[PDB]
């Protein structure tokens, strides 16, 4: 399979890495350092920009960087 | 002659020679599992439940404990309700 | 027997390596110093916590580190135990016996211990 | 990615010793020599499984064995080789069975 | 009656406490065997006292093959050293001994078709499903497992003093049915 | 189907003498009499022949066969070639307890004596034309 | 049909009930009827 | 007490999509039809033996008194039926084999043995130890042997059992070793693969059991028997 | 005809539930001997036949007197309903020569219905009408 597992993979590393207490944002490729997806295609780099960080209702961008939505859920 | 007296039925047996050499489904880490439930989920949408037990080789009751972290149930009146494997 | 059985492993590894030396571009050079570097190398005590009281209840554990003596490298079909003896149902296999290279397609094993 | 069970042998050592002296010349990546141990690999065990039709007997006195992950750790003490062309007499044989 | 019983095997449970990863203790042991498609444990042997182990997830501790209690104690002492040196808190909670058997003669051949007749609602005799004859008895809650060859085997007891009041109960029993 | 085919095919009918089965699973041949006395229905065994084919992949096609396989019993008419009672002389008649001027031609169900009464119907496979005066 | 309603079922379902429970009282009276057909208990005999 | 709906009659009995308007819905527990499938399970199992109404009665009654009491909570349906059939043949005085009721049911015998041991520990029912002489009109009839064939072999059944010859022994051993010589001794003459095949017994077993009962052999005959085959004539198996 | 329909119908959903789920099937303990013994005991007995088809066709015998028996067993019984006031079935047709008795009637509401066959009368038995489609196809 291809361009529809790997979403998955990036959204529970986001997560995991906001329940540490990391509230700064991250850009593309600094979490697809430690998700072992170095090798993920450029056609994939758009659509995840224009499409999945936009529709989903957790991501907020601050100057062009993604991160966790915590005003939303309840805390 | 038929209806012969037998000690155990010929099809009985090659069953549980079958069952005993095959053994139960084996409890696995949760990160290996969710690979095979990401690369399942990848060559089709949708999926009952009675398949995925025959794809990834694991418990039922462990199957249905870790895909209801991250998939939701959607009501379908046409056939029935089926697992979603989608996270969202 | 066992050398022309060797040349038919030698046959069928330098065909299996064609399509995977033309996949990522190897030449063909590489393939037969190779083979010609593969011959060459071959041719009253109440208070239970401690239980100090207890000593050289083991053998040897070197066994497995040293791996000096011969060892099989085989499969198994079947391996069944009853009160005394464990046997073994061993398919296709290979060891190594002092040097000797011998090989096998069907095994009983009989052990006691 | 495979059951890699024949590279501890002197066969497998003796191919890992020459893929290492074209890496330290740098002739060939470790990648390539990781997929040529892999084709190795399933060349043997396709060697072994179709070729070989004779049968062998061995008896022995076992004191270690082990398993876990469907490999088989035995070793057997004063093992007695009986097969109908020739007669082996060995001190220790340690057998490794995978499936 | 003269006669008493030896024990056989002796099971018990004790309880270690502390919760085990059985994939470290089954790269790492002496006896290690694991096959999660059989069974939910490893099993461990060792020679001098001939006893078997169950280690389990739960840290209970249940083993068996013992010829006494004492010994059985020593087996798990030994099972809890191993586990214990592996870098896990192995410790002695609630030791119980849960059940032994015991097997003796009687050195007369019995008549079994006689006892089931008048034992009816203590017995069940039935040759088709086990040549021997199996006594569900009370007081001690003891099953026994009489033969023709006169062999008796006494199963179930909490102690060893219930498979002696068991014999001391059944041998004029047996005597009264004498061939 | 669910892979694995079978086929069942059915072959030769196999009838035989009208039994009786006792308490003691003991099979016996039912007397005529014994039937209208012990209230028992005069019926004999039907016993099929079936050969069973089974298809699978890898070149395995094995054909088993059972012989003579029990699928019920069917009522017996009296004095019929398939009955006890066929080709009896007068004397065996009598000494089996049954009378030698009975005809026959009825079935014993229950241990009562049932005769089948000629049906008519309207001949079939025939073009008719009628008279309809409504 | 009265569990039904107080469980608020769906109108497709309580629709069949209430035609049902139309069958049932008009058989209790008039088992003779032109088109419907006929209760019957477990033997084919018509419902008296 | 619930009534069923019949076919329809007319135009109005059938909604305009090709269907009946009344449709049979019929309510049912869930225990009575556990209890209609044992019993429609059980006529189907007799009768494959051809055993009489009053044996199905009696398993029936076994079973709607075991089911209702509710020791047997985890144990299939038709294993705890076949268990109560096989009691209610030995109730009657006329045992079966496990053997025999295993060849109708789709259940073990392993499996059937421990549900008659459940059955009578959660029961309280008493039942008789079989004999060598119950065994003797259904086994002797199915080879086709005479009636004084079958008064030898129930007679030499009935002495080594008195005279306490082979302990321990089941009963089916010893009464297919008195059909082997009541047959051998006789003009029917049967084999041992079809008289073990007729008890189950393993053509290990008969011999198993014929090499102890045979140097005895004229004691137990009966002194009116009319050997058409001398004793001392029988094979030395 | 129905009754072997009924039992391989039987046999078919039995052995599809046992090879669904991979057990495959013993043949001999999947086909019951229940169907054509209770089908052909039920009926003969209750005078049904069906499983409202036909009605009151097996009788008990009238073992009253050897010329009753006889009559019985050559008896014939039409369809027409007895609660009909038609009179075009019950008279004696010209055609009932020599294989219905003319005399033999019973009475009231049965008259000119129940009619018995002659001396020697014959009713055929059915033969295959390939022997004579076969000779006159090698005819001309």
């Amino acid at each position: 399979g291809y361009k529809f597992g790997v979403l998955a993979k990036i959204v529970n590393y986001m997560k995991t890495r906001h329940q540490r207490g990391d509230t700064h944002p991250l850009t593309l490729d600094e979490i697809l350092d430690e998700t072992q997806h170095l090798d993920i295609g450029l056609k994939q780099k758009q659509w995840l920009m224009t499409e999945a960080l936009v529709n989903n209702p957790k991501i907020e961008v601050i100057d062009g960087k993604y991160a966790f939505k915590p005003k939303y859920n309840v805390r | 002659t038929n209806y012969k007296p037998v000690a155990n039925h010929q099809y009985n047996i090659e069953y549980e020679r079958k069952k005993k050499e095959d053994g139960k489904r084996a409890r696995a880490d949760k990160q290996h599992v969710l690979d095979m439930l990401f690369s399942a989920f990848e060559k089709h949408q949708y999926y009952n439940l009675k398949d995925l037990v025959d794809i990834t080789k694991q418990p039922v009751v462990y199957l249905k404990e870790i895909l209801k972290e991250i998939g939701v149930q959607n009501v379908k009146g046409i056939h029935k309700n089926t697992w979603e494997l989608k996270p969202e | 027997t066992v050398p022309k059985l060797y040349r038919s492993v030698i046959e069928d590894v330098i065909n299996d390596v064609r399509d995977i030396f033309l996949d990522d571009g190897v030449d063909e050079q590489v393939l037969m110093e190779l083979k010609t570097l593969w011959e060459n190398k071959l041719m009253g005590q109440v208070e239970e916590e401690p239980l100090n009281s207890e000593d050289d209840v083991s053998d040897e554990e070197g066994q497995e580190l040293f791996d000096t003596e011969n060892v099989v490298v085989c499969q198994y079909d079947k391996i069944h135990r009853s009160k005394n003896k464990w046997k073994f149902h061993l398919k296709d296999g290979i060891m190594n016996l002092n040097g000797r290279d011998y090989i096998f397609s069907k095994a009983i094993g009989d052990a006691e211990w | 990615m495979a059951y890699q069970l024949y590279r501890n042998t002197t066969l497998g050592n003796s191919l890992q010793e020459s893929l290492d002296e074209l890496i330290q010349s740098q002739q060939i990546t470790p990648q390539l020599a990781l997929q040529v141990l892999l084709q190795f690999d399933k060349a043997i065990n396709a060697a072994l499984a179709q070729r070989v039709r004779n049968r062998v007997n061995f008896r022995g006195s076992l004191n270690t064995y082990r398993f876990c992950d469907n490999v088989w750790t035995f070793v057997l003490n004063d093992v007695e080789f009986r097969e109908v062309t020739e007669l082996i007499k060995v001190d220790k044989v340690k057998i490794v069975a995978c499936d | 009656s003269g006669i008493v019983p030896q024990l056989q095997n002796i099971v018990s449970t004790v309880n270690l406490g502390c919760k085990l990863d059985l994939k470290t203790i089954a790269l790492r042991a002496r006896n290690a065997e694991y096959n999660p498609k059989r069974f939910a444990a490893v099993i461990m042997r060792i020679r001098e006292p001939r006893t078997t182990a169950l280690i389990f997830s739960s840290g209970k501790m249940v083993c068996t093959g013992a010829k006494s209690e004492e010994q059985s104690r020593l087996a798990a002492r030994k099972y809890a050293r191993v586990v214990q040196k592996l870098g896990f808190p192995a410790k002695f909670l609630d030791f119980k001994i849960q059940n032994m058997v015991g097997s003796c003669d009687v050195k007369f051949p019995i008549r079994l078709e006689g006892l089931v007749l008048t034992h009816q609602q203590f017995s069940s005799y039935e040759p088709e499903l086990f040549p021997g004859l199996i006594y569900r008895m009370i007081k001690p809650r003891i099953v026994l497992l009489i033969f023709v060859s006169g062999k008796v085997v006494l199963t179930g007891a909490k102690v060893r003093a219930e498979i002696y009041e068991a014999f001391e109960n059944i041998y004029p029993i047996l005597k009264g049915f004498r061939k | 189907q669910a892979p694995p085919r079978y086929l069942l095919k059915f072959e030769q009918i196999y009838l035989s003498k009208p039994t009786h089965w006792e308490r003691d699973g003991a099979p016996s041949p039912m007397m005529p009499n014994e039937a209208r006395l012990r209230n028992l229905t005069y019926s004999a065994p039907l016993y099929v022949d079936i050969t069973k084919t089974v298809i699978k992949e890898g070149e395995e096609q094995l054909q088993t066969q059972h012989q003579k396989t029990f699928i019920g019993k069917i009522p017996i008419m009296l004095r019929s070639t398939y009955c006890l009672l066929n080709g009896l002389t007068d004397r065996d008649l009598c000494e089996l307890n049954e009378c030698p001027l009975d005809p026959g031609g009825y079935f014993i169900i229950n241990g009562s004596e049932k005769v089948l009464i000629a049906q008519e119907k309207m001949a079939t496979n025939t073009v008719y034309v009628f008279a309809k005066k409504d | 049909l009265r569990r039904n309603e107080q469980n608020g079922a769906a109108a497709h379902v309580i629709a069949e009930d209430v035609k049902l429970l139309q069958f049932h009282v008009a058989t209790m009276v008039d088992n003779e009827l032109p088109g419907l057909p006929r209760a019957m208990q477990k033997s084919g005999r018509p419902l008296k | 007490l619930s009534t069923m709906i019949g076919k329809g009659t007319g135009a109005a009995s059938f909604d305009e999509f090709g269907n009946s308007k009344y449709q049979n819905r019929r309510t049912m527990s869930s225990s009575d039809r556990a209890m209609m499938n044992a019993f429609k399970e059980i006529t189907t199992m007799a009768d494959r033996i051809n055993l009489p109404r009053n044996i199905v009665d009696r398993t029936n009654n076994l079973f709607k008194q075991v089911y209702e009491q509710k020791s047997l909570k985890g144990r299939a349906n038709d294993a705890i039926a076949s268990a109560c059939l096989y009691i209610a043949c030995r109730q009657e005085g006329v045992p079966r084999t496990f053997k025999e009721i295993c060849a109708v049911s789709r259940i073990s015998k392993k499996e059937i043995g421990r549900c008659f041991k459940l059955i009578l520990k959660a029961l309280e029912t008493s039942v008789d130890l079989i004999t060598t002489g119950d065994f003797m009109s259904r086994f002797c009839s199915n080879l086709c042997l005479p009636k004084q064939v079958q008064m030898a072999a129930t007679h030499i059944a009935r002495k080594a059992v008195e005279l306490d010859l082979v302990p321990g022994r089941s009963p089916i051993s010893v009464a297919a070793a008195a059909i082997y010589m009541a047959s051998q001794a006789s003009a029917e003459k049967r084999t041992q693969k079809e008289i073990g095949d007729i008890a189950g017994v393993a053509d290990v077993t008969i011999r198993q059991s014929y090499r102890l009962i045979y140097p005895r052999a004229p004691d137990l005959f009966p002194t009116d028997f009319k050997f058409d085959t001398p004793v001392d004539k029988l094979p030395q198996l | 005809r129905g009754m072997f329909k009924n039992l391989l119908k039987e046999v078919r959903i039995y052995a599809q539930k046992f090879i669904d789920r991979g057990k495959d099937f013993n043949l001999e303990l999947a086909i019951k001997t229940r169907i054509i013994s209770d089908g052909l005991k039920y009926s003969l007995a209750t005078g049904n036949w069906g499983d409202q088809a036909r009605a009151g066709v097996s009788q008990v015998l009238n073992r009253l007197t050897f010329a009753s028996t006889l009559s019985h067993l050559r008896r014939l019984n039409s369809p027409i309903g007895r609660d009909g006031k038609l009179a075009k079935p019950r008279q004696l047709h010209n055609t009932l020569w020599g294989m219905v008795c003319p005399a033999e009637t019973p009475e009231g509401h049965a008259v000119g219905l129940v009619k018995n066959l002659a001396l020697m009368a014959y009713i055929s038995v059915g033969s295959q009408p390939s022997p004579i489609l076969e000779f006159l196809e090698e005819w001309s």
